């Protein structure tokens, strides 16, 4: 792994 | 537009955005909570002016967003976020902007929005949200 | 309708649903992954019959859902989920059902859908999804 | 706390 | 719930707190 | 020894282990909770017998483990887990085994133990725990 | 990335 | 001692602590990563002086802590943290302080340390760690 914390991310909404 | 990514924090204290009721959302800035202390996020501004400012001050931490909804659609040739509405466990803020086009909505049964990322040119092109328990 | 709640698992292996080209989504059942082993969820069936069955077999774990979209609308006086579409990192499954009414969509940038809950009477009344890293 | 694990849940979409 | 995010916390090691 | 990995679940309902006052921990089995339903984990047994069985029945979900402690040491030339103690918000179970060797302890301020993995030969060689909110 | 959900894991304690 | 709670961040860039080969750990300060940018945590200092400073600069984000170990024990009639050792995927830092008393160790198979909390009077009374994926 990397030393960076992760989080759930939803989206995007809008332009592709 | 210019992409931005605020990252994840502990919660949301205030949202400052600007919009034009005949076009779309413009500026977007968030004051996050960072482990009990306010953290002022970078102000992501539109390339143009003429927007109406709005300050959404939440009664943190008792008040929090339970649903985000809005509309996307064309403004000139670009697909952008035309309108946004924020519903908390206390009040409903908005809608702000053109309430027409393709709707979208994100109700949250369990969890919290803890960050934003997206892109802004003349208007808010798109955006995503960080979710956490 | 009759509410159901499958709970949260390790991943998704297969989705079995049924729909009617004139009404909405009917039956819904999921084969989950539970720490490397298939776990068959309870079949949530409509109170009636006459639906067309669909089997979505994912190439777990390399293939996973990245976006769920659909439409909600009134059918015989009831607001139900009329259509569903599942997009994975490999292909698009659907749309299944009727693409009319109010659209909704949940794209996921980071994370996984690990469970479903909802209610089904004559048709799928509503549903929610469990998300996790 | 309760001894039951929690997870993020989004929705519902459909009837209210 | 509350508007504050949570995370797993292990410990403490040292003087007793509970 | 023979490695095992139960994986992660919703919680813990019961722990069944065995020990010997002169050696170390032998058998290990857990009855987990899987979205409200008991799930019997595989019984991980020692290659030998002569152990004293212990059943720890927790008052799920009001009672949960807050700290796991124990000792690791040499037994017949093998480094193994010689003792275990489980402290919940209601009571302390143990110590089971011999409290000689190098101690270890895992207190939890926020979160839950939701799974176990490890290895068992004549005795419990080593183990790890899955943690979650 | 992986279609498999992950969890924090601490340990092991005992034999290396 | 005076309690402190830095909270949770996105990673760890640097740890600054001080110790005394005859007593225990004194000062403790951490430079966290906050969504790609360094964030200097408050310096938690001992009520007294005479400690030897130590700076642990990690090669973020390729280098991260995989195990924290140490010793707790009595000093002047108080139970305190006498020694600490930080093992990363690249190097071992420490032990710093007196390696006497009761040992403790926290090996991490999956996950990251993203924050610290504790208390400091003459010495570090106790400490806890925030863990995340
Ligand atoms: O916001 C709509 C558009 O604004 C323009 O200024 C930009 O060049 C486009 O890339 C798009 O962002
Ligand atoms: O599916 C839509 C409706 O179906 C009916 O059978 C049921 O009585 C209603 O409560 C509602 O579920
Ligand atoms: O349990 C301690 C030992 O037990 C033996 O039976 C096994 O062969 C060893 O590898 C070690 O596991
Ligand atoms: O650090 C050891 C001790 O230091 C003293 O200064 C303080 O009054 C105690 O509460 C304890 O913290």
């Amino acid at each position: 792994q990397s030393g960076i914390s992760q989080t759930v991310i939803v989206g995007p909404w809008g332009a592709k | 537009g210019k992409a931005f990514d605020d990252g994840a924090f502990t919660g949301i204290r205030e949202i400052n955005l600007s919009y034009n009721k005949e076009t779309a959302i413009g500026d977007f800035q968030v004051v996050y909570d960072l482990n009990g202390s306010p953290y002022v996020g970078q102000n992501h501004v539109s390339f143009i002016t003429g927007f109406t400012p709005v300050k959404i001050s939440l009664d943190f931490p008792s008040e929090y967003i339970m649903e985000v909804s809005g509309y996307t659609g064309n403004v000139s040739g670009y697909v952008v976020v035309r309108s946004l509405t924020f519903k908390t466990n206390k009040k409903t803020y908005g809608p702000y902007g053109v309430t027409s086009g393709t709707p979208f909505n994100l109700p949250i049964e369990n969890g919290l929005i803890v960050g934003f990322k997206g892109s802004i040119g003349y208007w808010l092109d798109y955006f995503s949200m960080y979710l956490s328990l």
